[PDB]
């Protein structure tokens, strides 16, 4: 890979279900904190979960994040989805100054029939 | 002894965003004690916060710019801040260099850039810069360092040099102070106030060039005094004799008295207003000094 | 009591381009009697040319914008000019709306645009606008109509509406009046002058964000007085007693007298200078009024 | 489509000549055509201009003739000097913004 971090450009989930986002990153950022961010403007977004630069799973409210530092992928899970969860999110790597970030648009809808 | 410039508000310059004053209003539903850092001045001429003398410094900054390309981000600018007259910026008893934006959101800025690409030399590049309220960019204008970036597939081959960033647009505006020091507290001018019961802040309003993907509503920004008044007091350095000045806002051609108000020595004007909704005023009047009055002077209510 | 604001030039606002004052100089090689239309004010407060009171009006204009796409040209904008406070522009005893650029070249302007495309609504659009000296665009700001354009492969789907155009950059700058009326003459403020033998115009200098594909040299632009002095005189409406005011320019921390000069009541400053090349002065001094003098008062020369 | 089109670049030899074909659409038949020089674009220096007829015009080393059957006005530059290199424009005169096409002229020894 060339860009520091990439993920799904757009994902769609449904009320009460879940969805999973794979944030792939280049090996150089192995030992950096990974995080999942919400909202725009981009760099004032609300951090929902953040790792301690390890592979330990972190869960906060309905959001989990686990860094695979062998395959260089940190996976994010949003459970028990609500309509209010729709919006713009960010795969993130913490560093001094401007973080590497990839925009993930999350659509949420009701379960049809 | 104190007098004011004979200039209608609509012909004055806004003190927090570089644009004309367009509105004059009170609105009890807005924050009653804003902690604005520009447009802050004492009636004795003392500049507060980051207030500059020149209106052209408002919401701008000067810097030594250093550029570099980062894949996934674009051309990244590290701005080592200076004062806008070229003198060194030294962190001290204010939040940032004079005139630095005192609001939040994502700001488009424009700077002179020089490139090394053949067939090209000078041009103006638009950068994006997150101001606040909180950011993951570690903005620290108090320490003299801020970061900005512009999308780009490859390096713009920019030459490091001096710049003055001027504001192009605001995105996600919030009238709360920006990230001055990576989340740490900085020296700030205190919130505007206090007010007597029934008193509300008089607001001089302009509108900010905006990026908004869904809504066409104009982005309002208020300040306590137009820039002409800021420069007026800074220059005259009047001797203060009480707590506040009784002003009359009057139409110069009809003599009609529109309202009386109190210009507190700390640099803000209060009106007595009991309503709950906003009340706008004509912008073609003239403020005139009546006399000194104490803080407890009770104004005649408006509307 | 006639006096000047106690502000150092380096802290002042330029009167012909919205930026700080950076330089103070004389230059006998430059046009000695420039016909600048902004930054022109009589000591008695009378504004001349298109001079505005607010510095934020300088080199800007407001208009009702009508947009259309023209294959081979891009997005075309027809600006029906208004005054920047929102009031109607009526062709009268000046060249254009207040603040309109009084120089030539190709100007980049920024306006708030609303689009009908989905996922986009409000953004800021950069347009290109030729000012002069002569053009094939039939610019007529005197009549209240100017044309701008921007390259575009297809319509930007812009909504017609009001704008305030602010200057982004200058391309091929020339300090000569623009096309005010499709090549015809218009009411102009007179050229600056006259001067006594040995007297030359004192210049307040800033620099303009520039597009230049080959040369990195900064683009200088001068004005007769900083904007703070323009608004100072308009507000005070002093009574003029003779042809000029004798001023002294001192460093107030050391008291050193840098030079004496004459502020003619027509709003320009003269120094007695014999050299052939430019002579710059420190910008951290203060102009102080000494007295009224007659036209023939002979100043002491500088270097 | 585009009111006026020409070659993006044309070349000539010093002391030689070059020719440029400015093609335009039928609607602009009865408009003045011109060959312009320099930048900024819309303050360019007009070198020759027609009177909206097919009459050939010449001024100094530049000539222009409008073919109103084929809707092509042709420009010639003779005695090419090294100083002639730069930016030129096919032009049609109208109220407001003129239709213009950018032609870069290069000249080798
Ligand atoms: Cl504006
Ligand atoms: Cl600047
Ligand atoms: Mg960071
Ligand atoms: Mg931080
Ligand atoms: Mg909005
Ligand atoms: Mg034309
Ligand atoms: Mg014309
Ligand atoms: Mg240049």
């Amino acid at each position: 890979m060339e860009d520091p971090v990439t993920g799904p450009e757009e994902v769609s989930g449904q009320e009460q279900g879940s969805l999973t986002v794979q944030c792939r990153y280049t090996s150089g950022w192995k030992d950096y904190k990974k995080y999942w961010c919400q909202g725009v403007p981009q760099r004032s977004c609300k951090t929902l979960v953040e790792t301690d630069a390890s592979e330990q799973l972190v869960k906060k409210n309905r959001v989990s994040i686990r860094d695979n530092q062998r395959d260089f992928i940190f996976t994010v899970t949003m459970e028990d989805l609500r309509m209010s969860d729709a919006g713009i999110y960010w795969c993130g790597i913490t560093k001094g100054g401007l973080d590497p970030m990839f925009k993930v648009t999350v659509n949420i809808g009701p379960v049809p029939t | 002894m104190v007098d004011l410039p004979v200039i209608q508000p609509r012909l004055c310059t806004h003190a927090r965003w570089p644009a004309p004053v367009y509105g004059l209003l009170v609105d009890p539903s807005l924050p009653s004690n804003p902690q604005w850092q520009n447009g802050r001045v004492h009636v004795d001429g003392t500049l507060l916060g980051t207030t500059p003398i020149s209106g052209s410094w408002v919401s701008c900054f000067a810097a030594e710019a250093a550029y570099k390309f980062q894949s996934g981000t674009g051309e990244v600018a590290t701005f080592t801040l200076i004062e806008q007259d070229g003198s060194a910026y030294v962190p001290g008893d204010r939040a940032a260099p004079l005139g630095y934006p005192d609001f939040s959101g994502q700001l488009e800025i424009e700077v002179q850039t020089e490139t090394t690409k053949t067939g090209d030399k000078l041009k103006v590049t638009t950068f994006e810069m997150i101001l606040g309220p909180t950011t993951n960019a570690d903005q620290a204008p108090y320490q003299g360092r801020v970061f900005a970036s512009v999308t780009a597939a490859a390096s713009l081959d920019l030459v490091d040099g001096r710049v003055r960033a001027v504001p192009r647009s605001i995105y996600g505006f919030q009238d709360t102070i920006p990230e001055y020091n990576d989340g740490l507290l900085v020296p700030l001018a205190p919130p505007i106030g206090p007010f007597l019961p029934g008193e509300v802040l008089l607001r001089f309003r302009t509108y900010m060039r905006q990026i908004d993907t869904a809504d066409a509503a104009a982005e309002a920004i208020d300040c306590a005094l137009p820039q002409e008044f800021v420069s007026w007091f800074a220059s005259n350095a009047f001797t203060v004799q009480s707590e506040a000045l009784l002003l009359r806002y009057r139409n110069t051609l009809t003599g009609q008295l529109l309202f009386e108000c109190k210009l507190y020595n700390e640099g803000y004007i209060a009106l007595s207003y009991s309503g709950s909704g906003p009340l706008t005023f004509p912008t073609d009047g003239i403020f005139e000094v009546v006399s000194w009055v104490p803080r407890l002077y009770q104004l005649a209510s408006v509307g």
